């Protein structure tokens, strides 16, 4: 009971490859071994992963689990739905109706347009990079015309890292100019933290803004740098370490040795390596289904070549993609099930915000329900502004030998002292710089006077 | 040039929300202000009255913090009453 | 209830032209009766000026014997000047 | 189709490509350092062995923009040329004081939609918004046109900005007499020499 | 107005002249008595004219 | 005895009335007070009584 599927490892992913492997050994039975032959290749190229693809396939595997980008998945889509191979990807969801492709992502778009209808925002800015696609993107142009929202869209990917000083800083200048302060950052891990620098280098971390990471990796990258800035941050946790299920698996993660199985150790595990292992669950259930069926995938012959025109797909390969559509289990990224298309249905979101003290989780996010919440949750001198006028406000005849409120006398001075006795505080008197009452200039428009 | 109450308003009504734009969740508070740089923008009849003070009126009562656009949606064909006194 | 100086222009234009509608070839001799009428219909803030003055001064300079139809469309977005004076 | 070219071993490739299979193209044509020659639109990147005839359309449509001096107006697109020209108007948007609709019209299918112009015009009313920017191939365009004529949206007061090289590739009679007024961009001058001689042959 | 006695193969233009002629007066309420192709006829002229 | 309403009422508070609704735009019913007292509070039971 050798099963051969193929899988593609993205040069630089290591933790991912380890949780792969955790997986191999934990969901192993003595029934069927999954025999993996691993390809590493440069993701984005296209030329590579049709390379690798065609080499997969002329191997005759069962399946493939792998990662796109936006240049590359179209590669994998036609290609798995011209030869009818099941294709399995933590990487982004594809927007459209692609067959013989297993997305475990799950769909962020409901969760982020619920979390901005649920902190009520008019008006905010939107931070994206063409990575993961547009998609989002359109999603939130178009409910922001339903909505009558009023939206900033630009692109941070288009900027170039060697020149990106003062770009940034002109972004959020012309950002600051409108005094628009919710920000919503739409981003890989990577360019998050870039712009996260940036923004405590100018200083916008501080109080007033609120930040919105999307993604599923809210708490994998570090959130120490802005957590004592003062500024609100929330986000979105696809693996929830308070369940037991989660918790053993993180006692086992945490005591595996390093060397053997790389960036292993740790209290954490990114969301696209969790969703890795728990691919590899769904693979197995999907090909212990199959056996439980009584139906024989089994290859007669070998494949061929995959460019061979015209192609022709093999039967087999329809009834491997509907038995891992029909998988439902229990994993690392909660509930797991898929429609007709691949795409996850009934997942659960964890709605988190940055605190002090750290992250904690304000609520949960469903496909149906929504957005649902969870557990609801000295003193400074005054500063008296007065101005110069008989009786109210006159130097002492001494006033050189005296400081602060001494120097001042007169009925708005004594009245003061009053309002301070009565509401308890502590004041201190000046004189305005100006020296005028108030005034709106016709000119500059502002507001002068105390 | 010539003065127009109409255009007074249609610009009234815009300067007043692109102002409360910039206020966005203080904006209960900022009504009046945004009110009287709308009025000096767009000009008045009487200085006190303002350009339009019927949905200065209606706003200053509706709008609620983040509320915003809702409100002045609602508030911005509101009859400005007489703009004499 | 508010007269909203705007919609008392829209219904002045109006008035006077479905007024002036009603007498052919005599057009450029009763823009005034017709603006009378109109000023009657559609309220004033100031009796003496009328819901729109602009619009009035415009009709009357402009309008020609059964040039109406063009000359009002051409007139009815004018500025109708100080409503209170 | 590329490698049974390539097998063939040609010297060059003429030919196009859409918003999926681009990256295809520029990857191998890349890599087998075999020159591929498209009017399909540019791609945006620096891509090599690729010779793209379309020219850039972005700063012809801005500076168009900034000539009619438009503050707030809609956008229409679809997803097939890709959300370039999009992405940039939103970014000279967020520069400039432009207020921007952006609505895609390329998701809709064309066998159930009816309702869905009328909706999406109805959206249209609601801000009361007269002018509009269509980004869209010839088909989507005309389809447009047509649904614009049908619920009347053509007459004076209305403003439209056909963003492509084709303004005189589609029919233009049907709203021509309508009194709106309607802007776009022309890469062949049908009054040059050349072009007019070569239309001469071309109508024999 | 007879709009009979326009020939088919000529009319265009007809149809603009007969219509910017109705705008003089500002009319706008008009009745059609009319065969059914001619009722469709100066049905598109009117939807192409945008009145 | 022969009106209804706002018009039973006049006097200064009621021309004053009128202007202050006149002037937030909405529709006003006046009320004379139940007790007839202007605002009082009890040392006792802690109730106010009056407008
Ligand atoms: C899952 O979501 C679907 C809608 O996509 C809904 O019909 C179904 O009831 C949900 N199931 C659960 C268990 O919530």
């Amino acid at each position: 009971n050798s099963i051969q599927i193929g899988g593609l490892f993205p040069r630089g992913a290591d933790q991912e490859y380890s949780a792969f492997r955790v997986g191999m050994v934990q969901f192993s039975t003595s029934e069927f071994r999954l025999t993996p032959h691993i390809d590493n290749l440069e993701v984005a190229n296209s030329f590579a992963v049709t390379n690798a693809f065609c080499s997969q396939f002329s191997r005759g595997v069962y399946a493939i689990f792998g990662f796109y980008d936006k240049k590359s998945v179209n590669t994998i889509t036609s290609f798995c739905g011209t030869l009818h191979v099941s294709f399995i990807t933590p990487s982004f969801p594809t927007d459209g109706t692609h067959p013989f492709v297993i997305q475990m992502r799950p769909d962020l778009k409901g969760a982020l347009l619920s979390l901005i209808e649920y902190y009520q925002w008019d008006k905010f800015a939107y931070l994206y990079d063409s990575d993961r696609g547009l998609s989002t993107l359109q999603a939130v142009l178009d409910s922001a015309a339903e909505k009558k929202w009023q939206v900033t869209a630009i692109n941070v990917g288009n900027i170039n890292n060697d020149k990106k000083d003062e770009t940034y800083r002109s972004l959020f200048q012309d950002l600051e100019l409108k005094g628009e302060r919710r920000v919503i950052l739409d981003c890989e891990r990577d360019k998050v933290n870039d712009i996260v620098d940036q923004v405590i280098t100018i200083g916008k971390h501080v109080k007033g803004y609120h930040y919105i990471i999307a993604n599923l990796g809210f708490t994998d990258g570090d959130l120490l740098k802005i957590q004592f800035g003062g500024a609100e941050v929330s986000g979105f946790q696809i693996v929830d370490y308070d369940d037991s299920l989660v918790s053993k698996f993180i006692e086992r993660w945490s005591t595996l040795e390093e060397k053997e199985y790389p960036g292993a150790h740790t209290a954490t595990i990114k969301y696209t390596s969790a969703l890795t292992y728990d691919a590899v669950q769904v693979m197995t259930e999907a090909f212990r289904n199959l056996r439980k069926q009584r139906i024989e995938i089994s290859r007669r012959g070998n494949a061929g070549d995959c460019l061979a025109n015209p192609a022709v797909p093999w039967g087999q390969g329809v009834e491997i993609e509907r038995a891992l559509k029909q998988v439902q289990v229990e994993g690392l990224s909660g509930n797991i099930k898929f429609d007709q298309n691949g795409k996850r249905i009934n997942y659960t979101i964890n709605i988190m915000e940055l605190k002090t003290n750290g992250p904690r989780k304000i609520g949960y996010w469903s496909e149906v329900d929504k957005m649902v919440v969870t557990l609801t949750e000295e003193q400074k001198t005054v500063v008296v502004t007065t101005i110069l006028e008989s009786p109210y406000v006159m130097m002492k005849k001494n006033h050189e030998m005296l400081e602060g409120n001494e120097r001042y006398e007169g009925y708005c001075v004594d009245l003061a002292a009053e309002i301070a006795k009565h509401c308890g505080f502590k004041y201190k008197l000046t004189i305005v710089g100006d020296g005028k009452y108030g005034a709106r200039d016709a000119d500059t428009k502002i507001w002068d006077g105390m | 040039g010539p003065a127009d109450c109409c255009r007074m308003k249609e610009c009234c009504t815009d300067r007043v929300n692109e102002c409360l734009q910039r206020y966005s969740g203080r904006e209960d508070k900022f009504v009046s202000f945004c009110y009287q740089e709308a009025t000096v923008t767009c000009g008045s009849f009487n200085e006190i009255v303002g350009c339009c003070y019927g949905y200065q009126m209606c706003m200053i009562r509706v709008v609620k913090p983040n509320s915003l656009s809702g409100a002045h949606e609602a508030c911005k064909t509101v009859s400005c009453g007489n703009p004499c006194a």
